[PDB]
């Protein structure tokens, strides 16, 4: 049968999944959010190109969403305490992967936006390192997806 | 003997919390004083060069 | 850095004591003395409901405070020589106030589902009370921390934009959009917390 | 006061109490002076097998009523560590020919050791061997409870397990919650003291 | 019949409310007082209008007695273990909310008094920031009143 | 139905109250004393206007001490443990509110002493802040007494 | 019957009184003595007037002794668990109150001797702060006495 | 025969495994990206060569994922008591090995990137060091897999 | 019958009487050496004057001697905790009181011997300032005697 | 019927041994990479000679590899519970000894770096002091394997 | 009849004797390496005169182990359950006394070396101070002797 | 019959011995390597004769091995339960004494090898002092052997 208040661990897993993505995406939209503003005075013509990290931090938050809503969808009263552990692990994993991604995105984005401010031609390589940051975030997401469907 | 106990701190369950509270209070006090006594700031000015 | 170093001192001391007791747990044959089920069965959802509401409002408020200060001081320092800045940049303060508003909306939504139990037996009594309380402080934690992070991000980026305004005010057109992403972080916390409260009840 | 025992082919049950009184009209009657030294006691209802046993202490027709006190003993498997345990949840009383059943407080633990409670009886200052409703005009005061219902390979008790765990959970709730609150306030204090003043003004 | 320590939690609710309120107010007075004490050598004419941050800090103060007295006169010993924890949580939340409000307000006051010291133009926006800080404190208060009986 | 050890709550309340009062008084006095010591070098006549903070630090000492004696007046071995709850909470609570107050007072005094060096009219602003924050001292004391009698 | 340690909290009261009083007197003496030896260089003719803060450092230590010896005289094997807690609170109270008083005395004494090294008139304000510090010490004394005999 | 819920240990094992790997990957990316972002202006022909360390960080992230999915494939509540903590130990092992790899790769990337910025030939030695960091990661995987299948 | 391991408290009392007294004497000697050996290059005719604070600090060690021997001769196996615990408190108190004494002695001695390196008159006053701290030491030994004979 | 949770005194031992090896080696590469970047800007003929400490960055990984897989192979379903404690010992033993060795190797790498900038002859002494380091790791391997076979 | 594990205090005392004393002696040699090296710059012909502090470090070793070995001699599995506690106390006391003498003798020796670098007639004064610290060390040894005979 | 956890203490004792000895040797070799590299850059001569402190570091290495082999000898499966703690204490004592000699030798040798930079005749005196740290290590070993016998 389902032991007493078996849902708890998943109830906290959804929260962790969303809130650690809130740390990562917030740092991501913080760093570039300030650096872009610092750059904008000198040359505004590259502003929309330099915005690219911010929306990608938003995508980290979206990863958080998908895991959280999956946990909430599977969340019920009759929990076996197996899926509850699965959800807790998934949420922690994706959240802190988003945290690492957010840190890397923020720092690399600030360095990249000022570097491109000095010389235009570095923009695409900056976006390459930035893409790599999302690759790491995606690995976090897929691990959480495996746990949410186990 | 029959392996009979001697009632080690009967009703310990709250007095040990009391000892914990006292100990953390003592730790806070002694830590604050140690910090301010190690790093006391005597001025140490306007004559230190005469002795150097 | 001495004070924070003593803070880390107590941190490491706590972890040292933790590992010591953890080992001595199995060294001396402590027979499941830390019964986690006993702990869970013996706790109460009053803690959990009140934690949810209080933490939500707490953290939303302090996040809004951070945003308020960073934006405000940036604006009034910039306006010393370029007074035109505030006329377009004061809206950031309204935005962090709106972050606080979202937090308070979650606070009332969580207050929707608080009640007394006054029951003594744990076994088969208040089975869904635990579930709903867990949901409640989960929602409070989520909303509060999300609002903290929106607040700090909005404050610092608002300061950057506010003093970028000082040299060319036309740049405010293409910089204000950053706040939208943090607002998305706020509304995301809102959605997840709504789902947390959607299918819960105390019984 | 020597302990009593159920001395079949080998001893199976051990028991001792420093004091013991029982009421019938709210008038206490000390049987400890009438036991633990009184050779003659009616033990007709006693019985024992492996994890399947019955106990029966019968006493005189005091106040025109023959009294008995009875236990059902049965080990319970605990798959968490594959250990035989003991657990008692009732206490049947006969008096004047009637029958009653009295719930029992938190008594349990590994059978490899004996058990103790300082106070074992319905009223709260004493133990908590109360009963569903049925206040009754009876009490079951018992100072220095000792019992080893299983794993009796000799007259010597095994070292009794502590009934109190290693803390009081009732205030441990408030302790952990308040510690969380004071940690949040510690962050708040680190930030509130993060203030520090400015130098002269610019004119 | 109620579990012990019931009134103790309400007493802590009152204590938490008033402490955090006092911390925030003392912060406000400290920072604003340094700003006003040192600035008015050069623009003494702003002395009679710098009381606004002072009374704004006072208003952040005031949120204490309302909730604290709501606790003090309404607190008893026969609680069902439900009210007392509500007052604990409410006192904490409203209190440190006021603490954060003061944390904003004192430093806003100093930055504002220097800003108006340079030129009188920025004063209106400065006071606008202050009133928003009071609105934050009032949010904390209204949730405290919700938890007073909810 | 009164758990034992009830004298502990009352004694620790009175203790902590005068403890924190002494702490806040020491802060205010030490700061103002360094200020007035380094100031009367060049304008001795400011002593009469720089000693009011010392008086009001004394007033905080009186606050802590009236609280201490009042709590001591209602102390014994077998207290109900229901009034001692209020004693402990209030005794900690008012005293640490006094810490906040007196600390702010000492900071503002450090600033105001140097402020009034060359411009005598800042005495008005100094006293304006000084009475205000000590009214906040009273602010705390009110709840202190209400709970001490509740 | 009697709870354990019930005749020993007074012992730790005496200990803590001595502890915090010794720390306080030592700090105040060190701090004042540094400035005294500093200003003996250029004005040895005021050393006797500058002995005075150290004399009251001794006096506040005497306050600590009054509490300590009274507690020692009011101790025995069979205490009823409440005078012991009383003396615990009393001793720690007076001790740390003397600690903070000694802190203020020391730093203000260094500043005051610095200031009076050009003008002996500042002695009056120095004495004014100084005496008030021992007034605080006396207040701690009074509460310690009433608790020790309560 | 088996204690229940040993699968929780495997859940946390897979989590930690990808956790510490993600930490290391973010650490490497931040440093490498910031390093290139400055100096691609002065040596833009090394932009193509700069990808070599970041994909090494990507290999670390891959290793986190592969261990996570292995443990997911082997996860079940029906573990014999002797296979779930194996997943835990191997996960911790490989994760923090990825962390150490990220540490070394990021910092060595910083040193070697300016090394090649001065003199193009130093690239070969730099790549030698990167090879070694990967060899460390490979050993971590070796022992991790041995424990994973046994 | 007796409290568990009660005489260990008295043994730790002897140890405590040793520890912090040793700390005090060592700390005094330390910075007395730093002061003296540094400043004796320019007027080493003050060495006979500067030897005085050394023995003056050793007074504390002589005090620890009597406390430690009094505790040691009064230690036995079957203590009821009634006297061993008193020894614990006494040794702690006197040891750290000597710590405070040596702390103040060292600082005032360094300041005064530095000041006397210009003006030989200061010697007398400096020694008196030390006498005050040795009077604090007197206090510590007085209470130590009380608790060794209680 | 061996005790439950027995094999993990082997699993965690292996994990920890290689954990500390992974730390130590990575730090060796850290300092080696910074050093080689420093050297080779100015002394290209010493590049492949300075690659030499890099190969000994890896032996820390080799020793822990050996111990780890020995523990892995020696692990079984049920243990005698006398060999697994030896495994825990040996694992921590060799791992942390190797981490200390890795610290020493990195920093002595920096020493020989700063050494050979002017005089290439110091290469021999660099290697000599470098040999003096890994002997500790081999020593740790010795005792670890003596325990693993005891 | 004495309990099992009664002898844990034996080695925990003998070690606690020699451990801290070794630490202090290491600190003393550590300063002396710098001090004598500085001496050889200007007065290398008096280096053997300042070798005496090294001897006092070996003398601290003497104290410490003459204690330890005494603890070792009176250690047995069937220890009385009282003397082992005194072994712990004696060892701890002498170890921390060795530490006391350690940093005291340390900084005074460094200061004395620097002072004698220019002024010849400190040769006996600094030695007197050093032997004073050694009197403290002897004093430390005495109580361990008492506890070893009690 | 014996507890299932007998050899924990013994194997941890061997671990502690070797590992703290490894730490000590690593740090000694640390400072020796830095100092030798610098001094060898200055002049070639003593690069080969400045290895002797490193030889003493190797002696610190052999120490922990001696004691570890002793523990390995006296170790068994069902230890008597009063030899295993002796092994623990022996390992801890010898290993940390090796640490003591470690940093003593390291810092002293660095000071000496730098101080010989212009003074070839300091070389012998520094050797004498370094010979004294071997006496500290040997002092520790004495205690180690005495524990080995029992």
């Amino acid at each position: 049968n389902n032991p007493e208040y078996s849902s708890f661990f998943g109830v906290m897993g959804a929260s962790s999944a969303m809130v650690f993505s809130a740390m990562g995406a917030a740092y991501g939209t913080a760093k570039s959010g300030t650096g872009i503003a610092a750059m904008s005075v000198m040359r505004p013509e590259l502003i929309m190109k330099s915005i690219i990290p911010v929306v990608m931090a938003g995508i980290i938050a979206i990863y958080g969403l998908v895991v959280a809503v999956l946990i909430a969808n599977s969340l019920t009263d009759g929990i076996t305490l197996y899926r509850s552990f699965l959800q807790l692990g998934a949420g922690l994993s994706v959240g802190l992967s988003g945290l690492a991604a957010g840190f890397a995105i923020g720092i690399v984005g600030d360095a990249g936006v000022r570097g491109t401010a000095q010389q235009p031609r570095l923009f695409v390589g900056m976006i390459l390192i930035l893409i790599f940051a999302e690759v790491l975030g995606l690995y976090g997401l897929i691990v959480a997806l495996i746990l949410s469907t186990k | 003997p029959y392996n009979l106990a001697y009632k080690y701190n009967l009703e310990y369950s709250v007095v040990f919390n009391l000892v914990l509270w006292i100990m953390i209070g003592l730790a806070l006090a002694v830590i604050i004083t140690s910090y301010n006594i190690w790093n006391m700031d005597p001025g140490y000015d306007s004559i230190i060069y005469r002795m150097t | 850095t001495g004070l924070e170093l003593l803070y880390l001192g107590i941190f490491v001391a706590f972890w040292a004591c933790m590992v010591v007791v953890g080992i001595c747990y199995t060294i001396f044959d402590l027979g499941f003395r830390f019964d986690v089920a006993w702990f869970l069965t013996e706790t109460s959802p009053f803690m959990w409901s009140n934690l949810g509401i209080g933490l939500a409002i707490s953290l939303s408020v302090v996040g809004a405070a951070w945003g308020i200060y960073i934006t405000g001081s940036s604006i009034i320092g910039g306006g010393v020589k370029a007074p035109r800045i505030k006329t377009k940049n004061l809206v950031s303060i309204i935005f962090c106030e709106a972050v606080a508003i979202y937090g308070i909306i979650m606070a009332i939504v969580i207050s929707n589902m608080a009640e007394p139990f006054s029951a003594t037996e744990p076994k088969a009594i208040g089975h869904r009370n635990y579930h709903a309380g867990y949901s409640m402080f989960g929602a409070g934690l989520t909303v509060g921390l999300s609002n903290l992070f929106c607040g700090v991000c909005v404050g610092i980026v608002g300061s950057g934009a506010a003093l970028a305004d000082a040299q060319n005010p036309s740049l405010f057109v293409k910089i204000l959009i950053v706040e939208i992403f943090g607002s998305a972080i706020g509304l995301f916390g809102v959605i997840v917390a709504i789902l947390q409260t959607s299918r819960v009840k105390m019984g | 006061h020597p302990p009593v025992s159920y001395n079949d082919t080998a001893p199976r049950i051990l028991f001792w109490a420093q004091n013991f009184s029982v009421a019938y009209k709210d008038e206490w009657k000390d049987l400890t002076s009438l036991t633990f030294g009184v050779e003659n006691l009616n033990l007709t209802g006693s019985f024992w097998n492996d994890s399947f046993a019955m106990l029966s202490l019968t006493y005189e027709p005091l106040f025109g009523a023959t009294v008995t006190f009875k236990f059902i003993l049965a080990s319970r498997f605990y798959p968490v560590s594959a250990r035989y345990w003991f657990a008692m949840e009732r206490l049947e009383i006969h008096s004047n020919g009637s029958v009653a059943h009295f719930n029992v407080s938190q008594v349990t633990g590994p059978s490899i050791y004996s058990f103790h409670c300082e106070y074992v009886s319905s009223v709260s200052k004493k133990g908590n061997l109360l009963v569903t409703n049925v206040p009754s005009v009876w009490q079951m005061t018992l100072h220095n409870f000792q019992i080893q219902a299983f794993n009796v390979t000799g007259e010597q008790f095994s070292y009794a397990s502590d009934c109190a765990g290693f803390f009081s959970p009732g205030i441990w709730m408030g302790l952990l919650t308040t510690l969380f609150m004071l940690f949040i306030f510690t962050y708040g204090l680190h930030m509130i003291l993060s203030l520090k003043t400015m130098d002269r003004f610019d004119d």
